[PDB]
């Protein structure tokens, strides 16, 4: 699970 | 203003500052990081393969021409063809936006975008290059082949999916969705993971559909040591359907991933990291996810490393079905004082999950002592890069092994620039809270986001015989008061049937844990705000969340009725979820900006964010989590994807709004990454110039040792698939 802004 | 499918010419450029962290590596760990940044960096190579069909070629014609002639030298070139300033800037920032995509379509979005300059004037560029004087065969060749392909904007071009109105690699170009729910029924029955996996169609004389799965390896259909995958490459029948497995996806690429794996095993600290280098290096070589998920099991073992890293098809986010994973890879290094907070996060961690709003028994059965580091990123290959990741994926190691935390410091802190004038949709005074505490707020949210969001709930599985994981006899759905009903089943994921909304459902959910837990004073402690400076970033996260809804429209796709992006989708979801409650707590009102043009605001009313906001947000979250624990898809999909419905229904009007916040959008920014390079014994590292000619140089000078072949070896892996597209 990745993570943007 | 800017253009659709189009980068701007003055798009934000951020170089990642990776100096101290280098510097704090010994020797070992430098060669450690050194290999095994080459092989997430050859590795990335093959998001291109999955990107576009004419994505691999555009790397390779860019490769060599860059390779001739540094960005100065071309631009010699290019003015004397004709081409003016504005116009060669244009062609840097496209070249350097393919380079931080690895394609032609924003990872952010799924948007293609074009060069904004003319075709024939850059064709003049290209064919007059010294690339093409040294090689005239290979360069107009290339431009042959990727030239229409680079500018057209044919509406079936403009947006990556599947069908005939999309642009997709992970299936041929005649697969339809209909296709994909039949290829992951198949992979299902055969408990074979999508991760490392492509499907193409190719039909014969008589028009009957042949399926083949191809498996990415370095190994193809010869013979080998292995036999778990092997034994699995051959014919199948599935409901009158021919399917083949095969591998050999993306070989002479995972070849070089694989020689840097090794070579990094040679340095690894411990037992763990050269347990787990060797286990990946089965799974590139073999083609197996069960190798891969051996790797992840003996990384998440090795605890606390100086030099973290995680590589292979990890995300599913870029799949038009969500199944199937992208290739990435990090190499990152500890920061120990950054990680402070996130350590003490985890102490309190345990009784923060009582918090959330769904029973127990839908809860993890048995606690683990959960990893949270802050790291400092050298290497992030792919197609972007994220300001968090938690990982692994594989939700059988989650609830048996464990998972990783990790926050990457020097990417949030890139993250950390908005000027006031930048801030659109918010009234002036909410624009001065917002400055003040934009950061700490993203530190609050993004940890209860990894930890506590994503690390929490749990998955009702039945296994082979009618054995369940809970205690089907007293476990009682709290939105019902029946006992379970649905729940998981041998070979099926979370991915395999939530599929196509499985990715931004979850990331809703956990959204909205950090949302609601932002509201706790004690988790307003471990962070340390305790007073007002608590509830400020109390009511800044939650009207950046709210304003952030807003701002999602720019990724859903009317024509289509499609959201393009998981994270957008997820907070324009929590949007219509606080608008529902009503009684004035959120409104967004048409307003007319200073510059004469369509502008909005968006409204939050503080005082009902407890009384309101949060009995909302609660009842959601638990009908989130409970849908997703018993699988019941129908049911996920009629909650998610009604909020997720776009209408100009008044008073809001949202399709309308969109238009504004088109309008009014910022590009995100391109993010250059440092070298790290080889004298023989010392390592060293490179950085470069935070601009789009400062990116292409860091990407000319990333692979010294064999540039021209990875040309080739892409080009040829592209040509072999072309009659797909
Ligand atoms: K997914
Ligand atoms: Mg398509
Ligand atoms: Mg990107
Ligand atoms: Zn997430």
């Amino acid at each position: 699970y990745g993570g943007f802004l | 203003a800017d253009t659709q499918y189009i980068l701007p010419n003055d798009i934000g450029v951020s170089s990642l500052d990776s100096r101290e962290a280098f510097r704090l590596l010994s020797p070992t760990e430098r060669l450690y990081a050194y290999h095994l940044s080459r092989a997430a960096w050859y590795g990335g190579l093959a998001v291109l393969l999955q990107t576009s069909p004419e994505a691999p070629y555009i790397y390779a014609l860019l490769s060599r021409l860059f390779r001739a002639q540094d960005p100065d030298q071309l631009r010699q070139h290019a003015l004397a063809e004709g081409l003016t300033e504005e116009e060669y800037q244009a062609f840097l920032v496209y070249a350097a936006g393919v380079y931080s995509n690895m394609g032609n379509y924003k990872s952010f979005g799924d948007t293609k975008f074009v060069p904004n300059l003319p075709k024939e004037k850059l064709e003049r560029v290209i064919l007059g290059s010294e690339a093409a004087q040294q090689h005239p065969e290979e360069v107009r060749g290339l431009w042959q082949t990727c030239g229409e392909l680079m500018f057209s904007l044919e509406p079936r071009l403009r947006h990556l999916g599947l069908g005939k109105e999309g642009i997709t690699t992970y299936f041929s170009g005649n697969c339809t969705m209909e296709d994909a729910k039949l290829a992951q029924d198949f992979l299902d029955s055969q408990n074979l993971s999508a991760y490392n996996t492509r499907l193409f169609k190719e039909v014969d004389g008589c028009g009957k559909p042949y399926y083949e799965v191809r498996l990415a390896s370095v190994l193809g259909s010869e013979p080998s040591l292995d036999s778990e995958v092997t034994s699995k490459l051959k014919s199948y029948e599935f409901r009158g359907s021919p399917f083949q497995v095969t591998r050999g996806d993306y070989a002479p690429i995972l070849q070089k991933v694989v020689e840097q794996l090794e070579k990094a095993k040679a340095y690894a600290a411990n037992s763990h990291q050269g347990q787990m280098l060797a286990q990946y290096i089965e799974s590139f070589t073999q083609g197996s996810i069960e190798a891969h998920k051996r790797g992840s099991r003996f990384w998440i073992q090795d605890k606390g490393p100086i030099v973290e890293s995680y590589i292979g098809f990890i995300e599913s986010y870029r799949d038009p079905f969500g199944s199937r994973g992208e290739f990435e890879g990090f190499v990152a290094v500890v920061n120990k004082a950054m990680s402070a907070k996130f350590e003490r996060l985890v102490a309190s961690a345990e009784q923060l999950l009582k918090e959330l709003p769904w029973p127990p028994t839908f809860e993890k059965d048995k606690f683990l002592t959960p990893d949270f580091t802050s790291l400092d990123v050298l290497t992030f290959a792919g197609s972007g890069i994220p300001a968090g990741i938690n990982i692994p994926n594989y939700d059988d190691l989650r609830q048996t092994e464990g998972f990783k935390n990790v926050s990457l410091g020097n990417v949030l802190a890139v993250a950390y620039a908005t000027q006031r004038e930048k801030l659109t949709f918010l009234e002036e005074d909410d624009k001065d809270l917002y400055i003040l505490w934009k950061g700490p707020s993203f530190d609050v949210q993004v940890g209860l986001h990894a930890l506590l969001g994503h690390g929490s709930g749990k998955l009702f599985v039945q296994d082979e015989k009618g054995a369940f994981n809970f205690d089907q006899e007293t476990v009682i759905n709290p939105e019902t008061g029946e006992q379970i009903q649905s729940w998981y089943r041998c070979g099926e994921t979370w991915d395999s049937k939530f599929s196509t909304i499985a990715s931004s459902y979850e990331e809703c959910r956990a959204e909205s844990v950090g949302l609601y837990l932002s509201l706790h004073p004690q988790v307003l402690e471990i962070f340390g705000f305790e007073g007002a400076d608590a509830e400020d970033v109390i009511y800044v996260n939650w009207l950046n969340m709210v304003r952030a809804g807003l701002l999602a429209l720019e990724f859903y796709t009317p024509e289509a009725f499609n959201w393009r992006q998981a994270h957008m989708q997820a907070r324009f979801v929590i949007l219509r979820v606080l608008l529902e409650a009503g009684e004035g707590l959120v409104t967004i009102t048409p307003t007319t900006g200073s510059d004469g043009r369509p502008d909005a605001r968006v409204r939050l009313d503080r005082s009902k964010i407890r009384s309101v906001g949060k009995p909302a947000l609660e009842r959601f979250l638990r009908r989130l989590q409970v849908l997703k624990s018993t699988g019941d898809v129908a049911g996920g999909r009629a909650l998610y994807e009604g909020y997720a419905t776009v209408t100009d229904a008044p008073p809001e009007s949202f399709l309308t709004l969109r238009d504004t916040v088109l309008l009014r959008k910022e590009s995100r920014k391109l993010i250059v990454q440092p070298n790290t390079r080889l004298e023989g014994s010392d390592v060293q590292l490179l950085e470069y110039e935070a601009s789009a000619a400062g990116l292409i140089r860091s990407f000319s000078e990333r692979f010294p040792e064999d540039g021209p072949e990875l040309e080739e070896i892409l080009t040829q892996l592209a040509t072999a698939d072309a009659r797909f597209w």
